[PDB]
RNA sequence: GACCCUGUUGAGCUUGACUCUAGUUUGACAUUGUGAAAAGACAUAGGAGGUGUAGAAUAGGUGGGAGCUUCGGCGCCAGUGAAAUACCACUACUCCUAUUGUUUUUUUACUUAUUCAAUGUGAAGACAUUGUCAGGUGGGGAGUUGGCGGCACAUCUGUGCAGGU
RNA sequence: AAUACAAACCAUGAAAGUGUGGCCUCCUUUAGUCCCUCGAAAUUUGAGGCUAGAGGAGAAAAGUUACCACAGGGAUGACCGUCGUGAGACAGGUUA
């Protein structure tokens, strides 16, 4: 039965109540199983390679030499390789002291190829904790243009210090602001990217507070507090640019309370906002109506990241553009 | 927020130019006009063009912790220092340069002086007290250093001496994380 | 020796007032046109909509109602689903076609706006450029820094209850 | 010592006895009005307003650290140097 199920996955996996009642709604119990046993399975860890310093083929035969085994991720990443072991630690190798490349995760790597910064372009992050997205459109860019980070806090605010000059971007200012205070005080930003925080349900192997420390309070603050992230998302973004610029939205969350719900609201409080298709090879149709709600049916470009079907983590990608 | 003052330019571009051969070109009318005006915030100064600074200058004082690029800081006596977020405007238009090989620039990384058995090739009329800029052979920037002694007593010297005192290396990198 | 104290040097953390404002500055407005090329969004008349799951089924949704039946098909019952189906009433939007049209935006061309040369007519040209507010910063500049008694009297404001001398 | 109570004393009255020494005390941290506004939410919350427990000479530079280096004081190979202070070196040192 679904209680029996329910117990049973409870008292075996450690999964709160309501959250496996949420993870239960959302998928068949076929899937359920094979994402209850992705998710406690630990993901690889990719290494992205800085383009503005050397390039994938350079670094390649650099790690094997050194000892580190690599595969490339597939063919949607040019930038990307994948690591199996080492021998050399990856912190002390001569090429990430120099800043030859970076440590991060698949869900790191989608949201900035969803963005397609140009040169001399104004961009803006509002939430770049692990510092690795910022450089990735300075890597793209090829250092042309003004990049705005954005962070909550000081301790990570001193960790992406140490990251990006490492890297060598040159032209990023970061700072201690709120997203929400970012568009009054400065606005005007042909493209925005926003990594809103989440319960953080799709990514539990590197967090597994969210199996047990997500409350019914939780579940409610955090889509409202995003709610006003998108907003301030929306009115940073420029409608009218030379070139054309996005705004791109992204979280670890794989519930409904966070996906296709908050850029439902976004969507039909604006008529000005326009979603086009990502330019995303894989991913997962949005749901048109899931617990009786109707969502514009336009979604159905809109992207998703399951843990079973690819290495990678759980993940939500939403691309819109400005008319007015 | 503020620029620099009199003596506060002054004992900047004193300490930058004892590591800088082309002031004027750093800081020039650019094609477009803009211009790489100085910026201080918090007793720490940047390097930022003037563009950047008219979309800075719209924000709060406490609001704001970081502009552009970090060149260093001001201590309570008034020196100037400058770190290893200043690297690649240091390492791209530098006037000595030095070369270590892959087993001393390891010791270099780590927080160790060079010797004379870390540089494989040497730069000419490096005098005793004079300032550098230290990279690989594959002429990546690792650091910089005042040099212990001029060329010439480099050569005469035992192999074991430290050649270039280490001052930054990009442990400041990996100590912020 | 450990240990404690003093002076200098670093690592720091915090403060370095209040109100305006230069330096500034974000967004929108008008100056700022005329044609051509297009695109988007709002006026319409129409074709068709609808799956995360399970349910035989691709479930708009809402109100009744258990055969109007052309048929016992499906209604009914029953699983399965937040929502169950026959029927007849409603409107939400969507993918589009065309026009029965309104706007908006980009590019090009020309001078009619703008600005310069001559200076008592010419040119670049709708790019710039100027003015207007709604916000932000401002350390630089200007200004500043333990108790309550008692209505116990006379005159004025208030204009028995009050206040001022 | 304060305080409570008792006794003594004191004031009045001829006696009888009676009599006495109030009620209070700009922002930051915290809780409530779940009151009003702005939102979200198929009906419950989020942020402000309001209320009440407590704190507070100015750009020249300051305060403080079971902290680092150097020198000095106290209590139970090693120096005078010269050359640099962001770190250090010496065919220089009183004999043959």
């Amino acid at each position: 039965y679904t209680n029996q199920l329910l117990k049973d996955i409870c008292a075996y996996y450690g999964y709160n109540e309501y959250l496996a009642e949420k993870l239960l709604n959302l998928f068949p119990p076929r899937e359920a199983f094979a994402f209850f046993e992705a998710n406690e399975t630990p993901r690889p860890v990719v290494i992205r390679t800085n383009t503005l310093r050397t390039h994938r083929r350079d670094l390649a035969q650099a790690l094997i030499n050194r000892g580190v085994t690599l595969e490339p991720v597939g063919k949607w990443s040019k930038v990307g390789l994948q690591v199996f072991d080492s021998k050399v630690p990856l912190g002390a190798t001569p090429e990430y002291l120099a800043g030859h490349y970076i440590l991060q995760a698949a869900s790191s790597f989608l949201p900035v190829m969803a963005l397609c910064p140009q040169e001399n372009e104004r961009c803006l992050d509002m939430a770049a904790a692990p510092g690795g997205k910022t450089t990735h459109m300075a890597a793209l860019m090829k250092n042309t243009g003004v990049i705005f980070a954005n962070d909550p806090s000081k301790s990570r605010a001193k960790g992406l210090i140490g990251n990006i000059h490492r890297l060598g971007v040159r032209n990023t200012i970061v700072c201690n602001y709120d997203a929400r205070e970012f568009p009054r005080v400065i606005g005007g930003f042909d493209r925005v990217l926003l990594d809103a925080p989440c319960s953080g349900t799709g990514v539990i192997c590197k967090d597994p507070s969210v199996k047990t420390n997500r409350d019914a309070k939780d579940f409610m603050q955090l889509p409202h507090t995003q709610k006003q992230l998108l907003l301030a998302a929306i009115d940073s973004c420029n409608h009218a640019s030379k070139t054309g610029g996005y705004i791109v939205y992204s979280t670890c969350s794989v519930c409904v309370e966070e996906n296709e719900e908050v850029v439902n609201y976004a969507l039909s409080r604006r008529p000005n906002v326009k979603l086009v298709e990502t330019g995303l090879p894989f991913g997962k149709e949005g749901f048109t109506s899931y617990m009786g709600k109707t969502f514009h049916p336009s979604l159905k470009l809109t992207r998703r990241f399951y843990p079973h079907l690819y290495n990678v983590d759980g993940f939500f990608v939403a691309k819109f553009k400005k008319i007015g | 927020m503020r620029p620099l003052t009199d003596q506060e330019m002054k004992i900047v571009l004193d300490k930058l130019a004892n590591y800088m051969t082309d002031l004027k070109s750093l800081i020039a009318p650019l094609e477009d006009g803009d211009r790489y005006v100085f910026r201080m915030q918090k007793d720490r100064v940047y390097y930022v063009k003037l563009s950047i600074a008219n979309i800075a200058t719209c924000v709060a004082r406490d609001k704001l912790l970081s502009l552009g690029t970090c060149l260093g800081k001001m201590t309570k006596s008034g020196k100037f220092r400058l770190h290893i977020t200043a690297l690649p405007i240091l390492a791209q238009n530098a006037r000595y340069k030095i070369w270590v090989k892959d087993n001393g620039a390891q010791p270099f990384l780590y927080g160790s002086n060079i010797v004379k058995a870390h540089v494989g090739r040497w730069t000419e009329d490096c005098p005793e007290h004079s300032g550098c800029v230290v990279y690989n052979m594959a002429d990546i920037p690792l650091g910089f250093g005042v040099t212990a002694r001029s060329t010439a007593e480099a050569r005469r010297l035992d192999p074991t001496g430290i050649v270039c005192f280490r001052q930054a290396d990009c442990g400041e990198y990996l100590r912020d994380e």
